[PDB]
């Protein structure tokens, strides 16, 4: 997969940002449910 | 001004903005900076001034 | 140069809106019709082919493919070979003519350059490499190893390339050490902030790229925005908040163009908000910044959760810390967020190794610990006496 980017720790996961985007609207929407 | 001595006799011009602008920014290259720097302006400003 | 190899990126990166794909290669599309940018832009709508970029009058076209305008023709080719037969054909027998007079040296560089800027219009990862060879052959000046730089700049960023153009920067910088005095040590320290920027920078020229600015930017190699977008997303993202809350708090670079590209309205500034130490605004913020920021630009996308999450780290570690205490309630609470999801990545910082936090899930309760004088003392010692293992069975190589 390509040569050098950051490398390690590790690949680390993914679909978080809009997954947190999507809880940050339910999060916040949830907090307008609050 | 004989040939032998001085044979092609050539002779030198007085500058200007541009050649100070062009000189400033060899001397101004040279020294360390920060942009929003226009040079000509400073050579505009510069008159009666050489390299 | 310049646009082209982000409206490449950016449509290379087409995700969000046709516009990411569209409004890209809609100049490229005027740009090749602009410069023939076929040659690369052959491999160009080979580089996003196999995604989107898959419907060209060369290489593929593809209903998947979203954007049709990875598209060419051959009449492309026709203007280029034309173009660059013209290009070619005028500056051979020029070159040969200032090789047939002897006419200057870095005058028939010039020519080189000239020779050798072509192959950025057109796409070349070429002749003007040779041309730079023989430009450079000529050279009696390091400001035409200066074109090294201009020339290795636009070789390894009209790709966005890696490491022999830095190899390069590094090699055309360590040279002279008047770094182009002032100014190309920016374009060093640019490049460099770029080339260390793929993928990282991170801690490293993100100071150099925040440290010039605004010193240098390039017009075809980048803009003014761009700098300062990368420096302070970075920078900002790593560097000391002491800093960044002595120089991204504001400079009159900041003040220049606040707002002024808008694009940006978040980066610092939406951080300014988190350093105004929201709860949500920012946690919004990171997004609004990031898909507006990260995706968009070239480093910007490929380093991503670098990013996210270390900001969305960065968050917890100096913004909300640990926390050293708090019910984690009232923070994954009282925060009107989701307690047990914000918590579980949050609690995957429990052993990324970074976590001073001590975290409770059942009492959602967060606690802390000093960090001893572990740090990294011998932790990394290992890592040498082994490079010397190598070396130490290298050298037990060398022998006979």
């Amino acid at each position: 997969q390509t040569n050098i980017w950051e490398e390690n720790w590790d690949d680390v996961e993914v679909d978080d940002d809009f997954t947190n985007e999507l809880k940050a609207e339910l999060d916040r929407y949830k907090r307008e449910n609050q | 001004l004989r040939p032998g001595r001085i044979d092609r006799k050539i002779e030198f011009p007085p500058p200007s903005v541009a050649a100070r602008a062009e000189i400033l920014r060899i001397h101004s290259r040279k020294m360390n900076l920060t942009r929003g720097i226009n040079l000509r302006k400073v050579a505009e400003k510069m008159n009666g001034c050489s390299g | 140069n310049y646009e082209v190899s982000e409206k490449a990126f950016l449509l290379t990166q087409s995700k969000v809106s046709i516009e990411q794909r569209k409004e890209a290669a809609e100049f490229v599309l005027a740009k090749i019709k602009e410069e023939e940018m076929a040659p690369y832009y052959k491999y160009l709508c080979e580089e996003y082919l196999v995604n989107n970029g898959q419907s060209d009058l060369e290489h593929d076209e593809k209903s998947d493919s979203l954007n049709e305008w990875i598209k060419f023709d051959q009449e492309l080719y026709n203007e280029l070979c034309k173009k660059n037969e013209s290009k070619i054909k005028e500056l051979n027998e020029k070159i040969q003519k200032l090789e047939e007079d002897d006419e200057g040296e870095l005058e028939q560089a010039q020519a080189w350059i000239n020779l050798g800027e072509y192959y950025a219009q057109i796409g070349d990862k070429d002749n003007a490499e040779k041309t730079l060879g023989k430009s450079l052959s000529k050279a009696i000046s390091t400001g035409a190893k200066i074109d090294v730089m201009l020339t290795i700049a636009r070789l390894g960023f009209f790709y966005n390339d890696q490491l022999y153009v830095k190899e390069k920067l590094e090699a055309v910088n360590s040279m002279i050490e008047k770094g182009g005095d002032w100014e190309r040590r920016n374009r060093y320290k640019t490049y460099y902030g770029i080339h260390c920027l793929a993928v990282r920078n991170f801690k490293e020229a993100a100071k150099l790229l925040v440290d010039s600015l605004a010193t240098f930017t390039s017009i075809e190699l980048t803009s003014y925005e761009s700098i300062a977008t990368y420096a302070s997303v970075t920078g900002l993202f790593t560097l000391e908040r002491t800093d960044l809350k002595s120089k991204v708090i504001d400079s009159p670079e900041l003040l220049s163009l606040i707002s002024t590209t808008a694009a940006l309205q978040s980066i610092s500034s939406l951080t300014i908000s988190l350093y105004a130490s929201d709860y949500a605004s920012y946690f919004p913020y990171l997004l609004e910044t990031y898909a507006n920021v990260l995706i968009p630009c070239k480093y910007l996308n490929r380093h991503a959760d670098f990013f996210v999450r270390e900001m969305r780290r960065k968050v917890y570690a100096q913004l909300l810390e640990s926390y050293k205490t708090l019910s984690l309630k009232s923070m994954a609470s009282a925060f009107g967020v989701s307690v047990a999801f914000l918590d579980n990545d949050l609690g995957k910082f429990i052993p990324n190794k970074q976590l001073n936090c001590v975290i409770d899930r059942v009492n959602g309760i967060v606690e802390t610990n000093r960090p001893d004088n572990k740090n990294a003392q011998y932790h990394l010692l290992v890592k040498q006496g082994d490079g010397l293992l190598t070396k130490l069975q290298k050298y037990g190589a060398a022998v006979r």
